[PDB]
Order: C-alpha cells, then structure tokens, then sequence
C-alpha cells in the first residue's frame, strides 16, 4: 500500500497527496525498480489523451458500426462516456504500475464492472479491443527502443516494466471480456 | 482580414469505398465508379477549447514527456 | 467495488530536477539530494470528457475508417 | 466554388470526380490532407507540448499560456492555424490562408503580447508533423496507401507553414 494515497484510492476526499523528498526516497525503495517505474508511469499518463483517443478511434475503425445510429458510441454523450471509461481504466492501470500492485485496480475499477457493462449493453468484444490498443500504447512508451536523442529518459532496458504493465491490462481484459 | 471569429475550415475526408452505410449526402449525381463511395466535406465552424480541457492538457504538459516521434529537446 | 462515481486516481509525476520554480507543495522531510526536486502527486478526480473532444474523436474515426 | 462559398459543402460522386480535375494530383492530395486532418489532435498537442517543454516559463505565472483560459486559446489557435494550412493543401492555393488567417494576425498577437518566438516554434513542430504524415513516415502510419512519391505535396504543405511563420515571426 502507498500510505499517503490511502484517501485518494478509496475516494474518501478530493485532496491532493504529495510524495517528495525523503518520502519519495523511501517510496522508491518500497516499490521495486523505483526510478524506472516512475518514468514508466510518467510516459503513460502524460500521453493519456492520445492513448485513449487512439484506442477508441482504432476500436471504431476496425468496427465502424460502433458509431452507426445503433452503435454504442453513437452521439456525443455515448462517445464521451466511452472515452471517459478508457481513461478511467488507463488511470487505474497507471496506479497499479505506480504501486506495483493490482489490488486497487481489481477492487475499485474491475469488481462489478462486467456486470455494469452487461446491464447497459456495452459491447465486450469492442471494449476488449479498446483495452488491447491502450495496452499496446503503454508497452511501446515504456519499452521504447529508439535512440537516446528521442527518449526523455537515460537509455536502458525497461522491458520488465512493460511486461508488468501488460499484465495489468490483461487483468482488465479478463475481467470485462 | 483575420476576422477574430475563431472560425476555420473543418475538413472531413471520407474514403468509404465498400462501406455498407449508403451515401446520401452528395448533390451532383454519379461518376459511375468509386468516386461514388468517397467524399470531401468542408464546413466553416468556430474552433473552441474549454477551460476544463485545457486543464487536462496542462496536467499532461507540465511533466515534460513526449510522444514516440521527434527528438527530446526539453532541458527540464 | 467499482462505485460508479467515474472517479480515478490522477497521478502527476513531477521530475523537476534543475527547475528554477521552487518546490513548496510537499512539506514532509527532506532527502538532501535530487529527491527534493521531484514529487509524485496523486488525487481522486472525477473523470470528465467534453463534447468537443467527443466530436474530435468522431471526426477522426470517420476519416480513418474505410469499410 | 462550393468550398469557396463555405469558407457545409458535401462533395462526393461526380462532384468529387470534378474536384480532382481542378487540383493537381487529386488522389494523392486528398490522401495528404487526410493524413494531417485525421491526426490533427496529436499534431496540435505535440506542438504545444513541445513549445512548452522547450520553454517552461510559458506556463509559469508570467507566461502567456498561464491559466486554463489562456492555454485554451493557445490550443485553439494551433488548431485554427492547422485547419487553414490543411485547407490550403486541399485547395492547392494560399489565398484563403493569407486573407482569412494571416492578414492582421501579427498585429493582433503584438497587441495581446502572444510571444512570437514561442508561436514560431509551435508552428515549426506542426510543420514537421505534417511533413511526416504526408510522406507516411510518422510513428502512426496509414497501412494501405498505394506506394509512390508525395515529396511535391510535402514541399507544398511546407510552403504553407512557412507563410504562417513569415506572417507571425
Ligand atoms: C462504413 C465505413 C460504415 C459502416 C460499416 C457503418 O456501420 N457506418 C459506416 C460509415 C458511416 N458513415 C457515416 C456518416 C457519413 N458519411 C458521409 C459521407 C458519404 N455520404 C455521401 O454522400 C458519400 C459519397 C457520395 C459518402 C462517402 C457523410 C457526409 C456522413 C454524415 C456525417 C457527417 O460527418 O457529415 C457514419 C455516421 C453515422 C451515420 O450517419 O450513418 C458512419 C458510422
Ligand atoms: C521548472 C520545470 C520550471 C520553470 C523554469 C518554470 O518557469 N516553471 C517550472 C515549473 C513549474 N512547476 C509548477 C507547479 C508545481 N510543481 C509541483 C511539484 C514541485 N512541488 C514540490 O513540492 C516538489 C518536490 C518536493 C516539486 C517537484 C507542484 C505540485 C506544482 C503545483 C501544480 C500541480 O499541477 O499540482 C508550475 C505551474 C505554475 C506554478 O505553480 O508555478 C510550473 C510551470
Ligand atoms: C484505424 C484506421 C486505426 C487507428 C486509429 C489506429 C489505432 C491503433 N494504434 C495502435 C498503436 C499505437 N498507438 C500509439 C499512440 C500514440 N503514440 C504517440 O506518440 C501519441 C502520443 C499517441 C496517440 C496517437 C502507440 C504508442 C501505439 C503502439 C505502437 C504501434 O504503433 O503499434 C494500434 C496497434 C494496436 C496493436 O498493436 O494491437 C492500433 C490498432 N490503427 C488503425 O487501424
Ligand atoms: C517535450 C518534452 C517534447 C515534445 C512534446 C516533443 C515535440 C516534438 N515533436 C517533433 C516532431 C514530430 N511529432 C509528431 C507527432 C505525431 N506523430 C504521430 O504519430 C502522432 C499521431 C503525433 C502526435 C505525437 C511527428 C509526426 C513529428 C515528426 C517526426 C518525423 O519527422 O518523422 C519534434 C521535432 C520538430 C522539429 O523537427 O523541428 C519535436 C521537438 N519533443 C520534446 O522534447
Ligand atoms: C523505461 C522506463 C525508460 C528508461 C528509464 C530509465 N530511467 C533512469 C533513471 C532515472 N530516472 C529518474 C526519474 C524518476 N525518479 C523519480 O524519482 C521520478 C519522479 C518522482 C522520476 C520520473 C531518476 C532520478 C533516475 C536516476 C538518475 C539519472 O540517471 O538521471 C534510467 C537509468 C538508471 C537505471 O537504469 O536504473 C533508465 C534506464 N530508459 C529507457 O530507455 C526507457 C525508455
Ligand atoms: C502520399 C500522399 C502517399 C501516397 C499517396 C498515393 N495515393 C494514391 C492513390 C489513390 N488515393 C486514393 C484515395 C483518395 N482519393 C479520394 O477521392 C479520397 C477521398 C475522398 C482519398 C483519400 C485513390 C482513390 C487513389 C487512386 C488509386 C485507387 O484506386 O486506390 C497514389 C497512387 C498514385 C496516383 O493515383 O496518383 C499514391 C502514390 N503514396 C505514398 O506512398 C505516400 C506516402
Ligand atoms: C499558442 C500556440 C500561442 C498562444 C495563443 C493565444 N492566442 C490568444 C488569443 C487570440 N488569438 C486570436 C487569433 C485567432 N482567432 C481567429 O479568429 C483566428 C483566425 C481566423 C486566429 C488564429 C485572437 C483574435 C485572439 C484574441 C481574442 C480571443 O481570445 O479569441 C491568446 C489569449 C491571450 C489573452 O487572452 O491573454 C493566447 C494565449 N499563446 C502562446 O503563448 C502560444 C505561443
Ligand atoms: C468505450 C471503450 C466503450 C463504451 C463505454 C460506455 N460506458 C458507459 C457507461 C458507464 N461506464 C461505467 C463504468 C465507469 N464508471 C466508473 O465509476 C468506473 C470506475 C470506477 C468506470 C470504468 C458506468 C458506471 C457507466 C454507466 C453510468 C455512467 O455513464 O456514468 C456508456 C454509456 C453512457 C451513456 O449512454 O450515457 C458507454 C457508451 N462503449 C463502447 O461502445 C465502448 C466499448
Ligand atoms: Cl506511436
Ligand atoms: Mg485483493
Ligand atoms: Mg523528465
């Protein structure tokens, strides 16, 4: 558990929580791979709008009926809700990657989610493709093998963290598919 | 003159050859070929960005990360 | 459980080593090194998406789809 | 004439066949336009983000993107500029770009205090984006375009960005 974020993760208040200085020094030895882990989270959440929009637009170009008049992304209201869900899921995955634990993702995002989507008729095959595109985006940002000049971080091998974040997306896929 | 209205051309390119949604918006008849399943739409629409959306973008921008393309040029 | 609030943990990773804007928000103990110029922020925030964003994704999807 | 009146016009079928007779390289040109327009959100975001990461004082309390109101106007302007450039490439001409976007724009930005070196950098990052999309060498690619050379169209769109740069710098 990240104790400073206990009220964040239970939605107990809307107050920001801050971990810097000696609290951050200790956080990076509590979690593993601390500097690379925080870099990995940064590269995903700083690109969140594009990851979600590309994933939803990709889900739709593979299955255009989603924005036909009978499709579950038809109208600005439904499209906004779908984009919003994509971001909610991405952000819970980013918190699993920050903390190195899937528990908050499982407990506060996935538990009961499939039953909600079943009640509403939110198409699970399409939802699974949105999640798999978001997964592919996150893995490419974390395990980015371009040259040093194109990277924001000191070059090194982050394939381990890419596999780890991949497994959190797989927990989403198993829960909602 | 730039008229300060914030309106700009909004283009949509539809290369929808083979699309099962039938075309119904053209007005000049048929080419008798694949141009009949494709369209360029141009509108003149006001460009607007909400303050809440700008706040979302600032929360992304302020950490000085980048996309896959391009050199990293930040010094922060 | 998923509580239907549309809230999620918004994480902001501030690695601002070398930054002339002084740290102030974190008031805990100092590390005495580069960790005093870096911070993880997290906040429970209701996630919202605008009509403009939804319209932009719709326009992208129509332009990128083919059949 | 239809797009002129507008600048909705719905040009498909025989009207589209006619349109591609009066613009050079019509099919390639519409591929080039779609490669920019369909990716416009990432182009504007990457350009404003890159402007700011090269000069973070733009979002300090004295910077011209400080406050959500100003950031929104800046993101908007990036999109407006990219739309007019895109329409120049669609039409094969700079006249609407010059008349409706650029004429008077520097005077407006000078009165407002919108920083011209920062603005020039946003435009230059959008230019690099658009060149790569036209040539299909951005990181996100279109899969199935007929292979051929669009370096003439990439040069042409580069020239429209350069008109923007010249007008505002
Ligand atoms: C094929 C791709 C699709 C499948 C499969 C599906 O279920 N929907 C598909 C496409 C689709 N098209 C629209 C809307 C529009 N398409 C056009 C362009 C076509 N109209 C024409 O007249 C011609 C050529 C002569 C075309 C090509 C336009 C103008 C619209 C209206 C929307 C707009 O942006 O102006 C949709 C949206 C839902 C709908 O209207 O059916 C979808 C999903
Ligand atoms: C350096 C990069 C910068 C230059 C140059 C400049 O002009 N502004 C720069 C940075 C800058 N930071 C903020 C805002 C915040 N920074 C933090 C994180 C730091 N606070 C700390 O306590 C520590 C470490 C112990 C940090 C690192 C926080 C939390 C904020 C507040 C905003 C937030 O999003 O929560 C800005 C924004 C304008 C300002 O407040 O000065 C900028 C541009
Ligand atoms: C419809 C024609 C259609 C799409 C829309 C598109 C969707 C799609 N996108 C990927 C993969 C990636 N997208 C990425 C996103 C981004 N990169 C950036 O630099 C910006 C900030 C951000 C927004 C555009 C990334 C990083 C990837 C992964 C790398 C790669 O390109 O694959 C996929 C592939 C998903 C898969 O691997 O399963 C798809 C489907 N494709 C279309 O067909
Ligand atoms: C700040 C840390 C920071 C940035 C932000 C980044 C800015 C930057 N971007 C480029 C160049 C390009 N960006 C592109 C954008 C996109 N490609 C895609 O696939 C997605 C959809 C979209 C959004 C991310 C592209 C296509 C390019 C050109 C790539 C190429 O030529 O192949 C640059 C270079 C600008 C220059 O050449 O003048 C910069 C600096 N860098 C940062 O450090
Ligand atoms: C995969 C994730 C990346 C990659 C990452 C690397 N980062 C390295 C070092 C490093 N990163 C940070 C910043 C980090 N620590 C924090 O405390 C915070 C925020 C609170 C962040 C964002 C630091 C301070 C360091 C160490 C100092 C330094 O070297 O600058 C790193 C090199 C060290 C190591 O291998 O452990 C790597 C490889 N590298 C990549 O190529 C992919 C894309
Ligand atoms: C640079 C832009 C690209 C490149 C482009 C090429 N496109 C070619 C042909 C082609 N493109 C389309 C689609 C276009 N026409 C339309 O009317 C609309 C939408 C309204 C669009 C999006 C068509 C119909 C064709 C003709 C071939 C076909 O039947 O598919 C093309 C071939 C040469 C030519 O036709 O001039 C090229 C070279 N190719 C590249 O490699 C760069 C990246
Ligand atoms: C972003 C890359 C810039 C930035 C831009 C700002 N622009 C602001 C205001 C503004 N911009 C325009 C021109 C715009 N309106 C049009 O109708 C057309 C073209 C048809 C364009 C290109 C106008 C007329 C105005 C003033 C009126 C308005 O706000 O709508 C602006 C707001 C400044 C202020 O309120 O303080 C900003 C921040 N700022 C930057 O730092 C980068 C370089
Ligand atoms: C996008 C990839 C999908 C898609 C999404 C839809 N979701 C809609 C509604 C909906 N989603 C949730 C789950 C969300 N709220 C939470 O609090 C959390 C986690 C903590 C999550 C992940 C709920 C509770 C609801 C119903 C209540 C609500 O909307 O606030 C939705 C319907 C929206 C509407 O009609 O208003 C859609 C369209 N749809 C797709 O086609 C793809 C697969
Ligand atoms: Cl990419
Ligand atoms: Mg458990
Ligand atoms: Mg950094």
């Amino acid at each position: 558990m990240l104790d400073a974020f206990s009220r964040v993760v239970t939605n107990a208040d809307s107050k920001a929580a801050y971990v810097g200085g000696a609290d951050l020094q200790a956080l990076k030895k509590f979690i593993s791979e601390g500097n690379k882990r925080l870099d990995s989270v940064n590269s995903i959440v700083s690109n969140a709008s594009c990851i979600v929009s590309d994933a939803v637009s990709g889900m739709i170009c593979e299955n255009p009926s989603l924005i036909s008049p009978s499709g579950n992304c038809y109208t600005n209201r439904r499209m906004a809700a779908c984009l919003r869900d994509g971001e909610i899921i991405l952000r819970y995955v980013s918190y699993a990657l920050l903390s190195g634990d899937a528990s908050v993702l499982e407990d506060r995002c996935l538990n009961g989610l499939k039953e909600t989507y079943s009640s509403l008729g939110v198409p699970a095959n399409s939802n699974a493709r949105a999640v798999s595109i978001m997964k592919a985006c996150a893995v490419a940002f974390v395990n980015n093998t371009a040259s040093q000049k194109k990277l924001s971080t000191p070059q090194g091998d982050c394939s381990g963290l890419a596999s780890e974040v991949g497994g959190y997306f797989d927990k989403v896929t198993a829960a909602i598919s | 003159a730039m008229d300060k209205s914030a309106k700009a051309p909004q283009i949509t390119i539809f290369d929808h050859r083979g699309c099962s949604r039938a075309p119904k918006e053209s007005t000049g008849g048929k080419a008798g070929g694949q141009d009949d399943e494709m369209m360029v739409k141009v509108a003149s629409t006001k460009v607007t960005v909400s303050e809440s959306d700008a706040a979302k973008k600032l929360q992304e921008f302020i950490t000085f990360e980048k996309g896959i393309d391009g050199p990293f040029t930040s010094k922060n | 459980a998923m509580d239907k609030s549309a809230k999620a943990p918004v994480i902001t990773i501030f690695d601002h080593r070398g930054c002339s804007r002084a740290p102030k928000e974190y008031t805990g103990a100092k590390a005495g090194g580069k960790d005093d110029e870096m911070m993880v922020k997290a906040q429970s925030v209701k996630i919202e998406v605008s009509t403009g964003t939804a319209e932009g994704v719709l326009a992208t999807s129509l332009a990128k789809m083919t059949k």
